[PDB]
């Protein structure tokens, strides 16, 4: 028996404007993935595209197309800025069953992917190229279409071999920032080095606080700090954590000379503060890309367990005398606080004692502060979380959340499956929680209590129904 | 003409909320719903080409989703239908939707004679064949909207006495032919018996193609009028034939005989009147003339507050019950967004994949649950100011009041010829 | 050298007597403080001139010889003159009254009085140069019953009032000290101690004089000072002054030491808990403070001075007299002249101008020659009428021309609080004991005195950090960062955060429009949950929208707030969510079927509505009685929606038993 | 109604050359000329009504293969090849050629063309019209007639002709299929 899964079939850009004569229909493309593909076949995909766009805007001129089903693959469409439409080509799982005549056969599962995943893990796409490399039409006014072609594929040929369609799932529809639990004490105490170092270091202009890959502080807006997040926590935490798990052996780890009074040790830039011609190689990101279209240098410091990203302006390049500088400073101070919440969280862990795991296997999200909380969902590898239930009961949550947003009220439904596992959903002051108990031999109103018993147990300060 | 006209038309065209069309192998408009079939060609010409253009690359299109309103595509070898609806429907409703509609088409005229007159000249316009015939085809979906037999693929039988109906349906039975195939007794939309051929079995889609039938057009009030039609579900080869006694002719109970062959007119409609004559004489037609005086009975004789409307259907017999829907849902709108939450349980309680066996919504408006076991689907539909608690106990109250009058409002035996 | 480089200064009103000639004998009473001028000549003129006494005691008494000594009682009732070499008179002094002089002399023969003291307001101790004899006061009976005494060889005396303690020097060596305390009119006698001489040359043997000890009240205790000059070698480390602690209970140890970095003669005195010293060869003052962090050698703590050197304020003595028509110009004293005398506490003398000062400290000018406001806090949080500077000080560490580095500003605040802390569990401790049924006569039971030091958070709010913020002159981060610094320190101490804080916090990060700060400091329960603070979100609700929702769940996190709930979910129009709250409660039998369906066609779906009249006895009809509201809560006028209507439902069934 | 298929050839104002007779922006890019182009309209033609339903096939090798679809049930293929361009006139044996074997009508050899030539207006005619001529007369007599899209001459008398034998056509369809 084979079960393939979704994958990602092909992802392109393209522009309706440009190339507006015929014999210039390839000038519509500004990217296409994969790139080995006849050329006569990306224009009829990108026709095809823009066809069904143009057939939904004969019945809503407003609200165009969101994605296509078909047999083999759904298409999700978006357009982040003006005509600059993105457009990603999932297939949809194959049942490859062997037969009785000795010839196996597909049978395409045509209604078991969701909407929603998709379009996110899409608008996704979108808003990580905004963050690292721009805007599509600033990018325009600054180097025509050449410089955005070429933009485009530097970033998307590297980018869209981290899209594993194989294991998307709710947690993509939501895209939020895991925080961190902190008293009043710890956090502002946080407040208080944050102040520190920011006056102490008078050309760094923003800083997230970010504990254990848990967001803390973020001193950024909200629409660029989940963007930073997530790729603070995929592509930038797990490979310079990785050293620390394969061995003294590593060829980058070889190159680290720490320090022994505090151990501070950078993430990105120089790396190795000793080497005197080390270069100041920061990561470059933009943000507020709306109004004040700012260009910062990403400096994380990475504590033993904490980590500051500071974000120096663009013009302002740090020296490695301002490195070496940055380390004296932030390293004896920021051990000092990672020991400290270190020493907080194991105690407030001790305090909760073992009491037997929650029953209630639930998921949560903060329409406003982006919380997110899981427990459905365990870190097998630190880069993407691998959940622990029935994939079953994680469609059934897909098909609850896809009839939940129909309208935007204080709604909730319960359900129960064939395997007696009993799903609760609510959706009320602007939050979700998902439920899943395996509670056999259950009613409706033991099943309501139960829920009630676990809001009142993690959620009792959070508004939610009886 | 200025174009004044032509822009206040279009500009109120697409607001409708279920514009269906069906459209020919060709390109050429056979149905158009909420359109005139004119301009709604060059639309719709677009509607084959995204169809043909994806047929090029091994392909077929399934559906297109914007974010309000979905557009479902469904092929069949002659015609292909698509359907622009603006509701909460998953894409498997509306293809269901357009199936009957294409069903429909198939019981106008047979569907081997749509693959001859198509595999002969695929040029064949075929809104001059199936002409002037559109309300029976325009209103499939106004039932499709109100009435729930569809969504529950099920006849909705009538609540007769538990006596009469064994009466009526035995002078039914009596007058087997033998150019006869279903004898069946509807009134308004509801079953009050039927008497199929030996070891024979009929198809819910049928049943609801002739409801369609007869309550669409007004000719069959007057006389028995022998018409021919086809069956899809059952044999889609060729015709069958039925003809049209409204019994009384101020009240609506016609009894259909479908037969084998075409000019059997007198051997069958004889049996119009050895049917009526028994009735009529054992006093049981004047039961059944009270019974059809109030045919719905509402949801307060359950006795249960905060219950607005419920479906209760029996697996193991096949057909379904339901109060008439009275109390909020009065407007014909109302009436198709209950008649949508129905829908939505139907299909979240059937995805073959996934199936649920209990399920429960507490929104900003009617809050309903959905009881599914092995014997029976019941569907209930709240007030929203309804605890937990209310709602299961009022789920074993009505449950408790249909086993108790249950073969007044069911039909418990089969009737054979 | 302006006002801002002098810390010492002046009495503003001195004290001004007849100055010092060979006919007007002068004396001084440190007990009572008061100036004795006696104009002899058979008929002895004697004025008393006090500090706090406004009209100075002026009497006559007869020339019985020459006057030695003089001195009052306590309450100045009983005058005391010693005028011979063993034989003292008294007189029960009314002011206005004929007093007859009643004589005593010591029981000693071969005994002489060196002086005597008023230890309290009926009994008196004689110091001759054989003993100590102590007697209480007879005055209507003109006759003193002694005691007590002791006999022993001595010296010279020296008498401490507020600590009523008399020290004699007694051994040829004058190094060796025997003290003696009295309570109650009762003596009592402390351990004898000696003191370490300093190298001394073959010239002479160095007599310890009555000049080179001194005692003193510094911080309640009582210690004794001793001038130690070092002599001139090529390790001279300059002149030192020892304070030997001595206790009431226990041995006299030597515990600090003062460097003075000098040579010569040395004036000393005591102002307001500090130990100044006067270097009269080049006229300097040196302020010590004993509980500044000194060096402390594992035996003794080693204090350098607080403050630079510096010379006394020069003062403007105010012209009196009857010459003061004309335009003459103020007098300024000599400063250190070698007419100014010492006596502890804080008193100098001038017997050349005749003027008596009490040595004050400014403060203000120490804002300026001590920068590290670390230890100029340490150095303010002791003395006393500290609140107006200490708030200078604190406002002026956020002035842009000063603008301090953070950590000083952490520490400032973290010293501010320490007091502040130590104030409210004092207070909280003495509270708990009342109720805990503990009388006032308890000696333990004493209500802790909020002293100047304590800054409570009305005044940092009020003085400091108002202004600080509505100045708009700092920028916008270094305001928050000193806010959320206060409030960081204030729930370090473990101390309430008035709730006017956050609302300071608040109007800030909304003025600079930082939103998501405020959600921020929301989420994790920085600004802690209120009603005031709850409507000032839900006011936000126009610039940040998530603010309403932010409010919202604030008012359910509080739950003694149920009303607001439901009339901001009215206000957002959420009927239903506001009917399955109130429901939730309990409180659905009590709420009026007026204003969820008077409120009704404001949404239109009078079911959405209607649901509920019916409802609205479907739970209580039993207590009234009817299918339609009567006046219970006025609702019989309040049948006004069945007007439209649709369909049947007309009325309850009035469920009546 | 009548499903006319116009073969047209790319580089001519192919995205604004037919836009003269419909005389509305019905059709403007739903896979139009670059795939279809659709377009309609009522003709009077012997007094009776006929809906012409235009699909324009554009040239393009890339956009070709959707040929055998876009041609099922065609009423008639019109033509339209340059006067001033000698190539689309050797092409025109080959225009038909392609034609009826992906569309196959059931009797092609009377199937109903009609053969247009555009851009009379440009001077420098390569083609002697009567070349085109002799193609139609050796080709069963397909109807030609010269034409300005720039100009819009004489294209209504094209789509006169195409509705009067199309309707002959479509005549002798019913007939046959019943």
């Amino acid at each position: 028996e084979k079960q393939f899964p979704p994958a990602l079939l092909s992802f392109f850009i393209y522009n309706p404007r440009f190339g507006p004569r015929e014999g210039q229909e390839e000038n519509k493309i500004l990217f296409y993935h994969p790139n080995e593909v006849e050329k006569n076949e990306k224009i009829r995909n990108v026709g095809l595209c823009e066809a069904i766009v143009q057939f939904t805007r004969t019945f809503s001129p407003s609200k165009p197309a969101k994605s296509l089903h078909t047999q083999k693959n759904r298409q999700f469409f978006n357009e982040p800025e003006e005509n600059f439409w993105m457009v990603m080509v999932v297939r949809n799982p194959i049942i490859e069953k062997q037969s009785k005549d000795g010839k196996p056969v597909i049978e395409y599962q045509e209604e078991e992917l969701l909407d929603k995943v998709y379009s996110s893990v899409l608008r996704q796409c979108y808003s990580m190229y905004k963050l690292f490399n721009g805007t599509f039409l600033k990018a325009m006014e600054d180097g025509g279409v050449k410089l955005l072609k070429e933009r485009l594929e530097k970033f998307f040929h590297r980018y869209l071999q981290t899209l594993h369609l194989q294991s998307c799932d709710l947690l993509d529809i939501f895209g939020g920032i895991s925080f961190f639990p902190l008293d009043k004490m710890t956090y502002l105490k946080i407040q208080s080095f944050i102040n520190r170092m920011e006056e102490s270091l008078n050309i760094v202009k923003y800083t997230a606080f970010l504990y254990n890959d848990q967001l803390i502080w973020s001193g950024l807006e909200q629409d660029d700090m989940r963007i930073l997040y997530k790729y603070l926590t995929t592509s930038l935490f797990p490979r310079h954590i990785e050293p620390e798990l394969a061995g003294r052996d590593s060829p980058i780890r070889a190159e680290m000379p720490g320090n022994l009074q505090h151990y501070g040790r950078f993430l990105t830039g120089p790396l190795n503060l000793n080497d005197p011609d080390a270069k100041c190689r920061f990561p470059k990101i933009f943000v507020n890309t709306d109004d004040t279209y700012e260009e910062l240098h990403l400096i994380v410091y990475k504590a033993m367990s904490a980590a500051v990203c500071f974000m120096i302006d663009a013009s302002v390049h740090p020296t490695l005398d301002f490195c070496r500088r940055l380390d004296s400073i932030v390293g004896p101070q920021l051990t000092v606080l990672a020991s400290d919440i270190c020493e907080q969280f194991n105690i407030n862990k001790r305090m909760s004692g073992s009491e037997k795991e929650p029953q209630f296997k639930f998921i949560y999200f903060n329409h406003m502060n982006l919380a997110e909380k899981s427990t459905v969902h365990m870190r097998k590898t630190p880069s993407v979380s691998l959940t622990s239930v029935h994939p079953d009961l994680m469609k059934i949550l897909g098909d609850i959340n896809s009839d939940f947003t129909r309208v935007d009220e204080d709604e909730e439904i319960i359900v129960k499956a064939m395997s007696d596992y009993w799903v609760v959903g609510k959706k009320s002051d602007r939050r979700e929680l998902y439920v899943i108990l395996n509670q056999k031999n259950a009613n409706l109103i033991e099943v309501n209590e139960e829920v009630k018993k676990l809001c009142a147990t993690q959620f009792n300060n959070i508004f939610f129904l009886d | 003409t200025t174009e004044g006209d032509e822009e206040d038309a279009t500009e109120a065209w697409r607001l409708h909320q279920k514009h269906v069309f069906v459209l020919s192998e060709a390109g050429k408009p056979v149905y158009s719903r909420y359109g005139s079939e004119e301009a709604l060609s060059s639309t719709m010409g677009v509607m084959v080409a995204l169809v043909s253009f994806l047929e090029a690359d091994k392909n077929a299109i399934r559906s297109i989703h914007a974010d309000g309103y979905k557009v479902v595509f469904v092929r069949r070898s002659p015609l292909v239908l698509v359907a622009v609806a603006r509701t909460r429907q998953s894409a498997q409703e509306l293809a269901q939707e357009l199936l009957y509609i294409y069903y429909q088409i198939l019981s106008l005229l047979t569907g081997a004679q749509l693959s001859h007159i198509f595999q002969q000249k695929q040029n064949y316009d075929l809104r001059r064949l199936l002409s002037g015939s559109e309300r029976i085809t325009d209103n499939l979906l106004q039932l499709m909207a109100r009435d729930p037999s569809f969504l529950m693929g099920a006849a909705r039988c009538l609540p007769l006495a538990a006596a009469v109906r064994d009466t009526v349906s035995a002078s039914l039975q009596q007058a087997r032919a033998r150019s006869l195939v279903f004898s069946i007794l509807l009134a308004r939309n509801q079953l009050v018996a039927l008497v199929r051929r030996k070891d024979q079995f009929l198809h819910p889609i049928d049943l609801h193609l002739l409801f369609n039938l007869i309550s669409s057009s007004s000719s069959f009030r007057e006389g028995e009028a022998w018409t021919p039609v086809c069956l899809p579900k059952f044999n889609a080869a060729g015709f069958f034939h039925a003809h049209i006694s409204y019994l009384e002719p101020d009240t609506d109970l016609c009894l259909l005989l479908v037969s084998t062959d075409r000019e059997d007119f007198f051997a069958v409609s004889d049996c119009r009147r050895r049917f009526q004559e028994r009735l009529r004489k054992r006093g049981a037609h004047l039961a059944l003339r009270e019974a059809l005086r109030t045919p719905y009975y509402s949801v307060a004789q359950v006795g249960i507050p905060d219950l607005r409307h419920f479906l209760y259907k029996s697996k193991s017999s096949g057909l379904f019950t339901s109060p008439e829907i009275e109390a909020p849902y009065t407007s014909e709108e109302e009436q198709e967004r209950l008649l949508g939450l129905y829908q939505y349980l139907h299909s979240r309680a059937h995805n073959a994949s996934r199936p649920l066996k209990t399920i429960y919504y507490t929104g900003p408006n009617e809050n309903l649950l959905a009881w599914v076991t092995g014997a029976f689907e019941l569907y209930m539909c709240y007030s929203p100011l309804g605890t937990k608690a209310s709602a299961v106990s009022a789920i074993h109250k009505l449950m408790r009041w249909i086993r108790k009058e249950e073969d007044r409002l069911f039909i418990l035996t089969p009737l054979t010829y | 050298m302006g006002e801002e480089d002098y810390y010492l200064e002046l009495c503003e009103r001195p004290v001004q007597f007849e100055k010092a000639n060979p006919v007007n004998c002068v004396f001084f009473d440190e007990a009572n403080k008061q100036v004795f001028a006696v104009r002899s000549g058979g008929a002895t003129g004697v004025v008393v001139k006090g500090p706090d006494d406004r009209n100075p005691i002026s009497f006559r008494m007869d020339d019985k010889g020459e006057v030695k000594c003089i001195k009052f009682s306590l309450e100045n009732k009983i005058l005391a003159v010693q005028r011979t070499s063993k034989t003292v008179d008294f007189c029960n002094f009314i002011p206005d009254n004929s007093q007859l002089e009643y004589t005593q002399e010591c029981k000693t023969k071969n005994a002489n009085i060196l002086g005597f003291c008023w230890t309290s307001s009926t009994e008196i101790v004689f110091i001759t140069d054989q003993g100590i004899e102590f007697y209480q006061v007879l005055p209507e009976k003109r006759s003193l019953k002694l005691l007590k005494s002791h006999n022993l060889n001595v010296n010279w005396y020296m008498y401490c009032p507020e600590s009523a303690v008399i020290l004699l020097s007694t051994t040829v060596l004058e190094n060796v000290l025997q003290p003696f305390h009295f309570r109650a009119g009762t003596m009592s006698k402390l351990p004898k101690f000696e003191i370490e001489l300093p190298a001394a040359p073959k010239s002479t043997k160095p007599s310890l004089s009555e000049r080179d000890i001194a005692m003193a009240t510094i911080y309640g205790q009582l210690y004794v000072l001793f001038l130690r000059h070092h002599s001139r070698t090529s390790n001279s480390t300059g002149a030192e002054v020892v304070l030997y602690h001595l206790p009431r209970e226990g041995a006299c140890k030597k515990m600090h030491i003062l460097k003075l970095n000098r040579t010569g003669k040395f004036a000393l005195n005591v102002v307001d808990n500090l130990v100044v010293v006067h270097h009269q060869d080049t006229e300097t003052s040196v302020i010590f403070d004993i509980k500044l962090r000194g060096e402390f050698d594992g035996s003794v703590t080693f204090h350098h001075p607080v403050l630079p050197a510096r010379s006394i304020q020069p003062y403007q003595i105010p012209i009196t007299g009857p010459a003061a028509v004309t335009s003459q110009s103020p007098v300024p004293c000599k400063l250190y002249s070698s007419s100014w005398i010492v006596f502890q506490p804080d008193i100098i003398i001038s017997a050349s101008q005749g003027y008596l000062w009490n040595l004050q400290v400014k403060l203000e000018p120490i804002v300026n020659l001590l920068p590290d406001k670390g230890r100029l806090m340490d150095f303010l949080l002791q003395r006393k009428e500290c609140k107006m500077v200490i708030l200078s000080v604190c406002s002026q560490m956020l002035s842009e021309s000063d603008r301090a580095s953070l950590p000083v500003i952490a520490t400032v605040f973290d010293k501010l609080n320490h007091e502040y802390k130590k104030y409210l569990d004092a207070e909280q401790s003495y509270a708990m004991a009342v109720e805990a049924g503990q009388s006032r006569s308890s000696p333990l039971l004493k209500r802790p005195v909020r002293t100047q030091a304590v800054l409570d958070q009305s005044d940092v709010y009020t003085h400091v950090l108002s202004a600080f913020v509505e100045k708009k002159e700092m920028p916008h981060k270094f305001v928050i960062a000193v806010l959320m610094e206060y409030i960081r320190s204030l729930n370090q101490f473990q101390i309430a955060v008035q709730h006017y804080l956050h609302e300071l916090v608040i109007k800030t990060l909304v003025q600079h429009n930082l939103f998501y700060m405020l959600h921020q400091f929301l989420q994790y329960h920085v600004l802690s949950d209120s009603k005031p603070l709850a409507c000032l979100l839900l006011s936000l609700e126009s610039f940040y929208p998530p603010a309403h929702q932010l409010s919202l769940d604030m008012l359910k996190r509080l739950s003694t707030a149920n009303d607001e709930i439901v009339e901001v979910l009215l206000s957002k129009h959420q009927v239903l969510a506001a009917l399955r709250f109130i429901r939730g409660i309990g409180g659905h039998d009590n709420i009026s079927a007026r204003k969820f369906l008077d409120a009704a066609k404001q949404t239109e779906d009078n079911m959405l509505f209607y649901t509920i009249f019916r409802f609205f006895e479907q739970r209580n009809q039993r207590l009234r009685g009817s299918p339609n509201f009567t006046p219970g809560e006025h609702c019989e006028e309040h049948v006004a929606f069945f007007k439209q209507i649709f369909g049947d439902q007309a009325l309850m069934r009035p469920t009546t038993f | 109604l009548l499903k006319v298929i116009i073969l047209g050839d790319s580089g001519v104002g192919k995205n604004s050359l037919m836009n003269q007779y419909v005389n509305k922006k019905f059709s403007n890019q739903y896979k139009a000329t670059i795939g279809a182009d659709f377009l309609t309209k009522e003709v009077m033609v012997d007094d009776r009504l006929v809906t012409m339903q235009i699909w324009d096939t554009a040239g393009q090798e890339r956009f070709q293969s959707l040929g055998v679809a876009f041609y099922r049930g065609a009423d008639c293929c019109v033509l339209v090849f340059d006067v001033t361009a000698p190539n689309t006139f050797k092409t025109l044996d080959s225009w038909r050629d392609e034609f009826l074997i992906q569309a196959s009508p059931r009797d092609p050899e009377n199937f109903p063309f009609v053969v247009l030539g555009n851009k009379i207006d440009l001077e420098n005619r390569q083609v002697a019209t009567k070349r085109a001529q002799a193609w139609c007369y050796s080709k069963n007599n397909i109807p030609y007639f010269e034409t300005s899209a720039k100009e819009a001459i004489n294209v209504e008398q094209a789509f006169q002709t195409i509705a009067r034998n199309a309707l002959k056509q479509e005549t002798e369809v019913e007939l046959y299929n019943e």
